[PDB]
């Protein structure tokens, strides 16, 4: 390895632009480094932002898992967007879409619970009636006191 | 204490009058024999301390670490002799040396009754370790990570001496065991939140706080193995032995005075264990999983409960285990392919089943699998910040998730999935390694059968 | 799009590409066989009357409102073989595919459980080491100035030797170790 | 189209060369080269050696510790006798029947 | 006619629905055969460091190391405290432990004001 | 379960797929007859055909694989080294 | 009293000895999976005579035999609870394990690491028998993360494979945040209660228990697989076909239905709680009964049919009926687990196809497998006097006859009739029909493991229900006064749904071609929850985690700000005091201005 192999700050002369694109073994018309806001990444290509789900599968890569292969520019975020993370493959309906359906169904369900606990269901029939003033001593109160005597009478 | 500082210096006449064969194995005969030696201070009580001298004491929070210290000198020992194979003898002699006079420092540090003693020799443990990393460390900026290891710790430091000093002006001792007695309230003032400053920020560096914590990634990383177990093992719980010590006299300005490091440590850890997410470092990775559980320790040093305090000194106790394991394991990946890219060595599985089976019960104990003592701690001090505060719960349960997910992200990206197919200098494990890797694991097993030697003062 | 020999896919290629999924999602849409073989002659009826068309503008908006055809009526998730990427045991055995090399590290012990194996190892490893030399002197000369141009690699051209970068695709691990 | 005749030619080489690998994998008939290394034992060695084991452990052990086993106590319902009393718990009332 | 598929930043397009795939174009094509040149010469580099009987150890990837090295040891020689940077260092830095810290202050002051006055049932709290 | 393969039964089994296509004479095709030349068939017919192979034998041939496959006999040396047969 | 604990304990150390046989092997084991089902058969008949004492007299104990640790006034013991719910659910799960063990000895024959698959069985069984016997929170918590960290190794079997180990992180993640809910509940239980043990906690019966419920709803929602946290069950048909039978269908994902079902003192005073485990129930089961309507993998139909049955047992939960919910999980284990047994042997004898796209045929081909699917799919959608009617027309009946939310009744009904349709679309697209399975035919079930398994579990399926049901204790009054149309509203609709899927199958079956709708699409793509969440969250945080902390914070600011700002200082305060010329004259000057500042500005002199 040398100093001349590893990255280095943004390129503003099309000499220094036409170096570093084949520093990164890529052609001078598709090699577009980052903008220059100083967030810090200097002449590093700017890959197409995919994922690795997205490569051609029947290819015959170095790198298989990874569909990857040696020599060639690796992403900035390719440890993310490894198979085992994000996907960015294309979906059979519009991502809008999804997000719309999803939400309204949602929110549907949630607002038809809520008028559901407002008006619930129930049978025709009274309360229950429990013996011994509602089973006042079973239900913990203490015995040296003395409720108020709950009466059921007969129907 | 003597009876386990003399065998320590007899160890350099050991190491500088053997064979220039016979050093390793000499070296770790004895120091594992101290190591059995060093169970006598387990002889605690309910009531008082183990206090032998006017210099001397070790109470139950002391005694773990130093089993802990006397018995890791020896894994570092069985893991340095590799790399320092084609080294000339004296180096080897100074390296192992400088291991021996780094377990001195530690070993008189942790049983230190006044606390200027304590400072001069947990700062006397700067040196042998800075020499260490700049001298037998592999890599081009091991310089500039001395640099910035010592220059933290000294920043932060100089302000404890001069507040030690003051204190030993003003209450007339710096004695343990009279300051326990002889204390006094600290009300609310300028000059007594600069006090708590100069007192707390040594600590707060050397743990590490987030914020301060930038000397970590560096100093844990181009360390060489021994180096780094014994940075991540022992050298951070030196910050959580001295807020354990110095926090008695800081009451009760500590109330308030705690709120913005409890603010930094809590939303710090959940910043490391993200930052732990996106790592393409090994070495880099464990250092900033270090991070946050030592955000954890300080969290539950700083809420000053008792089962925070139960929970800070088994996690730190259970945190040096599992570090110097996961080291030791990166350490041996890096031996068999001379890179510490995570990406670049995958799906070992195929062809190291026992070191995956090492790997699975190391991830597994990061992770807080219960009963290990990981999750005792970790769970004490939840439970205690719970109490603390309410909202602490989400803070620790999204704090939990990321742990999980990044500990099992190294797992899966080291051992399982396809194997590289140009990489094929992936020799079987040595006895070596394998005999490391048990003696890291099985105290760390044995220990869940009786947790209650791990549990503080106040258990 | 990417492939190893060409550099492009020609107007024939994506028709037939285009062809053979449409069959494939067809196929799975139309679960059974008699419903499956209807459809699937109407849609090649669809494919043979624009067989013959000479105007290439007009033939590639033929094949793009084709394109646009398919993935309005695409299967949300149509049949993929079992081994096939993105089937239930695509790449399942990649955990027991060892590679040869690990045969050497093996301790003689255990490697005088096989002595015929392991003497045709040793002689398949001498006439690898003996046949190198000659094959990357055979692909220095072949290579035209400037770096090669595709992937595809030469043959053996005369007797007795064999071809370039023959190894590890020789040697690779069955299917079903 | 097909393939050229030198994929053509390259193709049967490395089929040859696959197949001869191929069957140098077969084993021969004296490999592997081996070195020359109470019916019912389950019902004793896996149940009743536990049983015996736990069965001392549970009454010298776990049994002398107060409330290590704690027990409902039993249901009890009129007509029943004790045992330790002898008593007779006397019988409920008539029932006003309706069926 | 169909709904046209709109492109998301979490759902590309499809390459049977570029309009830029179907170009016959000679630049297009002279850009292609350039691209696989390269990538047949980087992979014949490969194919002879890998195939060599002599070789017992790792074939180096300088894209790797340049990966690494960009990812971690670029960052700060190539940053330039701008507005952008700073604007978002103060969103992203100072932000969560202002909100974190006026919201723990509230709830312990809440807690500890119910506390004092009797109004907090902690009749069988003695674990803390 | 997963009965072996062998180079007779491949080609037994691909030219019975190929003898009950209704576009081809089943007295006249053989083991090297070609498609385009010797059967006259279309490509689409190869597509037909590459398809029905891929049904009859459960494993999916890639389409940069099945432009090539021209002739049964190339059929069955691909199954042939997919599968890897006679080891 | 001195047979029932010794029993349990020997069936608990009984268990776990083949764990301690293979660890402490060096020759390779003489046929190893024989000895582990041999080992559980056992275990099933010695944890089957203290069921037969709690039947007999109603004997419940708690067995705290070792004292492991005091933490101030808290103890911790290793403490056992044999009670209702223990010997009502160990014999199920020993013999369903049992039989799945056998049915793995049939299918993972050719594995070359059968060994370490069986071990990996047993120690989910041994967890689990932790959990469900667990006396204090920390013991039902070793369970929980226990049975998480065996269904993370057992997912990703096929380690090679990457979507193994994408669903096994993602099972880890949705019960990771369960732990979330767990550990909140566990903290209240000890700051306001001070214990972890189940007796002080029903004993001082707290009033302002809604945080703990939130827990406990939260945890089992991640465990069990409800509305929010499900998708990781559809996605964990990734591992091996007996891993499925067992844990994601029987065993595992029915922790979080019991551990709610432990606290049911707790929620029997809280309507709070009981409605939101009711409305969460009930969405649960509608939507993964509609996103099962239009599968095609045969496993997804019945990870999501499993998925449906939980939010039925969060329903009845939800209506304080919590004893029918514990019969309702003893019903459901046998025949879902033989249906899975059976998907299997179908999985098998077809090269490893998964698809009921390329099946049917099959009804003659494979007679057993055809009966037991059949059987096991009557027991599912509830025919009367199977072992499903025992436990599902009891749910049904008192949802009918409750306080109830009317939405959350009405989507259980619905539900219900799609547990029916699809049902029968399985039985229609898997057995009848002309066959479409590849043309080389290999079709065999003739081997006794498979055929024993399957037959146990049919005898189960077939009558342990009746026998179940009529061996319990009545722990409530049951609803019987219902109007007639109440009571048959179970019947009736599943009757309409068999009838509607049968309409459906017949139209699919004609020659006519329609483009998919929307609802389709909903259905079919799992109601886009996963192909929303896993690509949104998963982006949001990992570029937060490299863009904010990674790089912006601690690689550009955090050290911006302390370190390189103070030595950029110290650089150029350096090069200002050493730039001098050397020249006498210009320091005796300043010498002389030293002189003149200090005498006069300074007041030195003074
Ligand atoms: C790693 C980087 C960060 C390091 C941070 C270190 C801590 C930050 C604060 C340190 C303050 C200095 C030590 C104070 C010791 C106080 C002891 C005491 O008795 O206090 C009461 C005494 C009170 O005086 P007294 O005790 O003499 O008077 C008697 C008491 N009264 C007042 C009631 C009559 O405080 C002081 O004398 C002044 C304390 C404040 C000092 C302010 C100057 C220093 C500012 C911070 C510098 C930090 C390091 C900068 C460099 C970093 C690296 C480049
Ligand atoms: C392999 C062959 C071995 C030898 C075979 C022949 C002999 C076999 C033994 C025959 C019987 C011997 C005497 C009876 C046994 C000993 C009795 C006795 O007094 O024991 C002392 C005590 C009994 O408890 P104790 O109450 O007396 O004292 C507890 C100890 N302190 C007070 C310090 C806490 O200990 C034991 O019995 C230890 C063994 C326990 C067995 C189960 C271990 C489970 C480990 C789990 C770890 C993690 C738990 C996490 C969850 C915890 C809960 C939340
Ligand atoms: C950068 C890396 C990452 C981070 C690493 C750690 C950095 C932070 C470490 C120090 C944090 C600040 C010090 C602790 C403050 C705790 C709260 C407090 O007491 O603030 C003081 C004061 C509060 O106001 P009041 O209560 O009225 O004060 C009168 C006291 N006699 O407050 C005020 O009046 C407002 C502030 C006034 C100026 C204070 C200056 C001195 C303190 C900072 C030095
Ligand atoms: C009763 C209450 C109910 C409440 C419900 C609502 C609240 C919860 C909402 C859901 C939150 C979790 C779900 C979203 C993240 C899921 C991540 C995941 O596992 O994704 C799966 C994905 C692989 O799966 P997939 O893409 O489907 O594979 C198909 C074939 N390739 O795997 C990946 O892409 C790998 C990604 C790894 C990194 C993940 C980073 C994100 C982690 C987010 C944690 C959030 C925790 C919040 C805790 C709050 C506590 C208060
Ligand atoms: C249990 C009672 C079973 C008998 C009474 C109900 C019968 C029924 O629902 O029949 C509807 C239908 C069969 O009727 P149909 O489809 O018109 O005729 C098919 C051609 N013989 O479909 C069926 O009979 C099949 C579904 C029956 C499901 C019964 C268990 C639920
Ligand atoms: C939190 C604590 C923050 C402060 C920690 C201490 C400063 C930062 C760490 C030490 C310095 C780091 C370093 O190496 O800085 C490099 C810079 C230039 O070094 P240079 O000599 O050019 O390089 C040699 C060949 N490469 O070095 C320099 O420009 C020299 C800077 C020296 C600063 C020494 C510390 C002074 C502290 C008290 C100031 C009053």
């Amino acid at each position: 390895i040398t100093k001349d192999m590893l990255p280095g700050p943004y390129p503003k002369t099309p000499e220094e632009r036409a170096a570093a694109a084949k520093k990164y073994n890529m052609r001078v018309e598709d090699y577009e480094p980052y903008p220059d806001d100083g967030m810090g990444y200097g002449d590093y290509p700017k890959l197409p932002d995919r994922s690795q789900q997205e490569r051609d599968p029947w290819y015959d890569w170095d790198h298989p898992d990874l569909r990857l292969n040696w020599g060639e520019p690796m992403h900035w975020d390719l440890d993310m967007y490894i198979r085992n993370r994000v996907d960015t493959s294309p979906t059979p309906v519009n991502w809008n879409l999804m997000c719309k359906h999803l939400f309204g169904f949602v929110a549907f369900m949630l607002f038809m619970f809520w008028v559901g606990e407002t008006y619930p269901t129930y049978q025709p029939v009274g309360p229950k009636q429990y013996p011994y003033n509602n089973l006042y001593l079973e239900r913990g109160g203490d015995p040296n006191k003395e409720p108020e005597p709950v009466v059921h009478y007969e129907i | 204490m003597l009876k386990y500082i003399i065998p320590t210096m007899m160890l350099m006449p050991l190491t500088w009058l053997s064979k220039n064969s016979m050093i390793w194995i000499n070296t770790t005969l004895h120091s594992l024999l101290i190591s059995l030696t060093s169970l006598l201070l387990l002889n605690q009580f309910g009531d008082n301390s183990l206090n032998f001298s006017l210099t001397f004491f070790s109470d139950s929070l002391s005694t773990p670490l130093l089993i802990l210290t006397m018995w890791l000198l020896p894994l570092m020992l069985m893991a340095s002799q590799h790399h320092l194979s084609k080294e000339n003898l004296a180096r080897k002699k100074l390296f192992i040396s400088m291991l021996i006079l780094l377990q001195l420092f530690l070993i008189m540090t942790f049983t230190a009754t006044e606390l200027i003693f304590f400072y001069i020799m947990f700062e006397a443990t700067l040196v042998p370790t800075l020499i260490i990393i700049t001298r037998w460390g592999n890599q081009t900026e091991r310089l500039n990570a001395g640099l910035y290891f010592l220059f933290y710790t000294l920043a932060g430091s100089l302000p404890l001496l001069v507040a030690l000093i003051y204190i030993q002006n003003t209450m007339g001792s710096l004695n343990f065991l009279i300051l326990q007695y002889w204390v006094q309230p600290m009300p609310n003032s300028w000059s007594n939140t600069f006090m708590w400053l100069a007192c707390m920020m040594a600590f707060m560096v050397k743990m590490p706080l987030y914020g301060l914590h930038l000397w970590l990634p560096k100093a844990h990383v181009e360390a060489p193995i021994a180096g780094s177990m014994v940075l991540a093992a022992i050298l951070l719980k030196l910050g959580g032995y001295g807020m354990m010590r110095i926090t008695l006299l800081l009451n009760p300005i500590t109330d308030f005075m705690a709120y913005p490091f409890i603010m930094l440590s809590l939303w710090g850890m959940i910043m490391t264990s993200s930052i732990c997410l996106r790592q393409t470092d090994l070495k880099s990775l464990i250092a900033y999983s270090s991070v946050s559980h030592m955000a954890l320790v300080i969290v539950a040093i700083l809420i000053q409960t008792p089962w925070s305090y139960m929970g800070a000194t088994a996690l730190m106790i259970a945190h040096g285990l599992t570090s110097s394991m996961l080291f030791c394991l990166a350490n041996s990946n890096y031996e068999r392919v001379h890179s510490r890219t995570m990406i670049l060595a995958r799906g070992l599985q195929t062809l190291l089943p026992l070191m995956a089976a090492w790997w699975l019960l190391a991830s597994l104990t990061n992770l807080a699998l219960p009963p290990s003592i990981n999750l005792i701690g970790e769970l004490f001090v939840v439970m205690s910040t719970f109490s603390w505060s309410n909202i602490t719960i989400i803070l620790m349960g999204l704090n939990m998730v990321i742990t999980a997910l990044y500990s099992l992200y190294m797992l899966i990206t080291t051992q399982r999935g396809k194997h590289t197919h140009h990489i094929n200098n992936i020799l079987p494990s040595f006895t070596r390694e394998n005999a490391l890797m048990s003696l890291h694991m099985l105290p760390l097993l044995l220990l869940s059968l009786n947790p209650k030697i791990i549990l503080g003062p106040l258990y | 799009a990417f492939l190893p020999s060409a550099a492009y896919l020609t107007h024939q290629q994506k028709v037939l590409q285009l062809y053979k999924r449409a069959l494939r999602h067809l196929e799975s849409r139309c679960v059974h066989r008699d419903k499956y073989r209807y459809f699937a002659c109407l849609l090649r009826a669809r494919f043979d009357e624009h067989k013959n068309e000479k105007d290439m503008v007009k033939a590639t908006q033929l094949l793009r409102e084709a394109e646009k055809e398919f993935w309005h009526g695409q299967h949300p998730q149509p049949y993929i073989f079992p081994e096939s990427p993105g089937g239930t045991s695509y790449e399942r055995y990649e955990c027991y595919k060892v590679p040869e090399w690990c045969l050497d590290d093996w301790h003689p012990s255990e490697k005088a459980m096989y002595p015929d194996y392991f003497a045709k190892r040793e002689q398949w490893k001498k006439l690898r080491r003996e046949s190198w030399e000659r094959e990357v002197k055979q692909l220095q000369e072949e290579t035209p100035v400037g770096g090669p141009r595709t992937e595809a690699l030469p043959p053996a051209r005369k007797q007795g030797d064999l071809p370039p970068l023959w190894w590890h695709i020789v040697t690779r691990p069955r299917e079903r170790p | 189209s097909g393939y050229t005749p030198d994929e053509k030619l390259r193709l049967q080489q490395l089929r040859e060369l696959r197949r001869r690998w191929l069957k140098d994998q077969e084993l021969s008939p004296r490999e592997p080269v081996l070195p020359p290394r109470r019916h019912s034992i389950f019902a004793f060695t896996h149940v009743l050696i536990p049983v015996w084991i736990i069965h001392y452990y549970l009454k010298y052990h776990v049994t002398t510790k107060p409330y290590t086993i704690v027990e409902k106590k039993p249901r009890i319902f009129p007509g029943d006798t004790i045992l330790e009393t002898g008593e007779v718990i006397p019988p409920m009332k008539e029932f006003p029947d309706q069926h | 006619s169909f709904p046209k598929y709109e492109p998301s930043r979490l759902a590309s397009l499809p390459t049977t629905l570029d309009p830029a795939e179907y170009d016959i174009s000679s630049e297009t094509r002279k850009a292609q055969a350039e691209r696989l040149a390269i990538r047949s010469r980087l992979k014949r580099e490969y194919q002879l460091q890998y195939n060599d009987p002599s070789r017992r150890g790792v074939v180096e990837d300088p894209a790797l190391i340049r990966w690494t090295c960009a990812r971690s040891a670029n960052v700060y020689p190539n940053f330039r405290p701008n507005t952008k940077t700073s604007l978002l260092g103060a969103l992203f830095g100072i932000g969560p432990l202002i909100f974190w810290y006026y919201v723990f202050k509230t709830d312990r002051d809440r807690k500890e004001k119910l506390i004092q006055e009797g109004k907090l049932d902690r009749t069988f709290n003695i674990s803390y | 379960d997963a009965p072996p393969l062998t180079l007779e039964g491949i080609k037994d089994r691909v030219l019975y797929v190929l003898k009950l296509y209704d576009k081809i004479d089943p007295e006249k095709l053989s083991v090297n007859s070609h498609f385009m030349k010797d059967l006259g068939l279309d490509s689409l017919d190869q597509v037909e055909i590459i398809m029905a192979m891929e049904d009859e034998f459960g494993f999916e041939i890639p389409d940069i694989d099945a432009e090539k496959l021209m002739c049964p006999q190339e059929i069955v040396d691909y199954i042939a080294d997919k599968k890897d047969v006679y080891e | 009293m001195n047979l029932f604990s010794s029993l349990t304990l020997v069936t608990l150390i009984l268990l776990t000895m083949p764990i301690a046989a293979i660890n402490f092997n060096t020759h390779k084991f003489t046929n190893y999976p024989l000895y582990v089902k041999t080992t559980i058969s056992c275990a099933f008949i010695t944890s089957m005579i203290p069921t037969m004492m709690f039947i007999h007299t109603g004997q419940e104990m708690i067995i705290s035999n070792w004292h492991w640790l005091t933490i101030q006034t808290l103890k911790l013991s290793l403490s056992f609870k044999m009670d209702f719910f223990s010997m009502m659910f160990v014999p199920v799960a020993l013999f369903v394990t049992w039989s799945i063990m056998e049915f793995s000895m049939w299918y993972m024959h050719s594995d070359p690491n059968i060994n370490q698959f069986f071990k990996y069985l047993l120690l989910f069984l041994i967890t689990m028998l932790i959990l469900v016997t667990a006396n204090n929170l920390f013991q039902l918590f070793i369970g929980w993360e226990g049975v998480g960290i065996m269904s993370f190794l057992l997912i990703g079997w096929w380690y090679g494979r990457t979507d193994a180990n994408t669903a096994a992180l993602q099972a880890i993640l949705y019960n990771r945040i369960g732990d979330i809910g767990f550990i909140l509940a566990m903290a209240w239980f000890l700051i306001n209660l001070n214990t972890w043990d189940l007796q002080q906690i029903f004993m001082l019966n707290p009033n302002d228990s809604n945080l703990p419920l939130m827990g406990l709803i939260l945890a089992a929602t991640g465990k069990s697989a409800q509305f929010g946290l499900h998708p990781w069950l559809p996605s964990a048909m990734e591992g091996p076909t007996p891993v499925s039978a067992l844990l994601h269908s029987s065993t595992m994902v029915v922790a979080g239905i019991f551990l709610l079902i432990r606290f049911y003192p707790l929620t029997e005073n809280n309507k709070f709680g009981q409605s939101i485990m009711l409305c969460l129930g009930a969405m649960t089961t509608l939507f993964t009964a509609m996103c099962a309507l239009t599968q095609n993998d045969i496993k997804k139909i019945i990870a999501f049919s499993t998925s449906s049955q939980l939010g039925l047992m969060m329903v009845t939960i939800g209506i304080n009926q919590p004893h029918l919910a514990f019969l309702h999980i003893c019903t459901h284990a046998f025949f879902k687990a033989m249906l899975f047994m059976c998907s299997g042997s179908i999985i098998h004898s077809l090269n490893d196809e998964q698809d009921i796209r390329k099946m049917g045929g099959l009804f003659k081909a494979m007679p057993f497998t055809t009966t037991a699917l059949i059987i096991g799919s009557l027991a599912l959608t509830g025919m009367p006097f199977l072992t499903g009617f025992y436990s599902k027309d009891l749910i049904i009946e008192s949802a009918n006859t409750s306080y109830t939310n009317a939405w959350a009744l009405l989507m259980t009904l619905v539900a219900t009739s799609f547990t029916a349709i699809y049902s029968t679309r399985i039985i229609f697209f898997a057995l009848l029909g002309q066959p479409r399975f590849p043309t080389l035919i290999n079709i065999n079930e003739n081997n006794p493991f498979l055929i024993n398994s399957i037959k146990r579990l049919l005898i189960g399926s077939l009558f342990a229900g009746f026998i179940i049901s009529n061996n319990i204790p009545p722990m409530t009054i049951p609803q019987m006064t219902m109007p007639h149309y109440l009571k048959m509203t179970a019947l009736t609709v599943t009757i309409l749904g068999f009838i509607l899927a049968l309409e459906i199958s017949n139209t699919t079956h004609y020659l006519k071609f329609n483009y998919p709708s929307n609802t389709f699409k909903f259905s079919n793509l799992l109601g886009y929850y996963p192909t929303i969440m896993h690509r949104l969250t998963p982006y949001m945080n990992l570029t937060m985690s490299q863009k904010s902390a990674s790089s912006l914070l601690d690689l550009i600011w955090l050290e911006t700000i302390l370190p390189k700002t103070i030595s950029l200082a110290q650089m150029k305060m350096s090069t200002t005091i050493t730039s001098q010329k050397g020249l006498i004259k210009l320091y005796f000057l300043s010498f002389l201005i030293t002189i003149l500042i200090s005498t006069t500005l300074l007041n030195f002199h003074e």
